[PDB]
């Protein structure tokens, strides 16, 4: 997207926020690489995330927003309905349901592929 | 579909803010 190139990147921190380790030892005691939220710096084991490897390479690429942090790919905005913006089950960005296109009354069931990541 | 929501219960909770401060320093 043309604004994720664009909004620089904060400083990360090097502590995983859910387990407290680093990019040394994760939960299982095996190395594994952090990654870090744009906005905020804070970071995760993508283990710790429960992220799968597929999505764990694609969020690498693009400018990954924490859950708290994640705005809507469509507004930019977080807003009143910000509790209900999906997750792309692809690349994790977030849109309203309203936002999607075609937009969404209901939320989708199972696995969710956003308008981007679909071909 | 995971939301905001979903996602913060499913992921589980984030460790004690002070124990991170703590590690961070
Ligand atoms: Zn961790
Ligand atoms: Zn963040
Ligand atoms: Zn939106
Ligand atoms: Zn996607």
């Amino acid at each position: 997207l043309p604004h994720e190139k664009d909004k620089p990147v904060a400083e990360p921190i090097p502590i995983c926020s859910f387990c407290l380790g680093t990019k040394e030892q994760n939960r299982e005691k095996k190395p594994e690489e952090l990654i870090s939220c744009a906005d905020c710096g804070n970071s995760g084991h993508p283990s710790c995330l429960k992220f799968s490897p597929e999505l764990t390479v694609r969020v690498k690429a693009l400018r990954w927003q924490c859950i708290e942090c994640k705005t809507c790919s469509s507004c930019r905005d977080q807003g009143k309905n910000a509790d209900n913006m999906l997750f792309c089950d692809s690349c994790d960005r977030g849109f309203h349901m309203e936002c999607c296109d075609p937009p969404l009354t209901r939320m989708p069931k199972g696995m969710w592929i956003c308008q981007i990541c679909r071909p | 579909a995971r939301t905001k929501q979903t996602a913060r219960k499913s992921t589980g909770g984030k460790a004690p803010r002070k124990q991170l401060a703590t590690k961070a320093a």
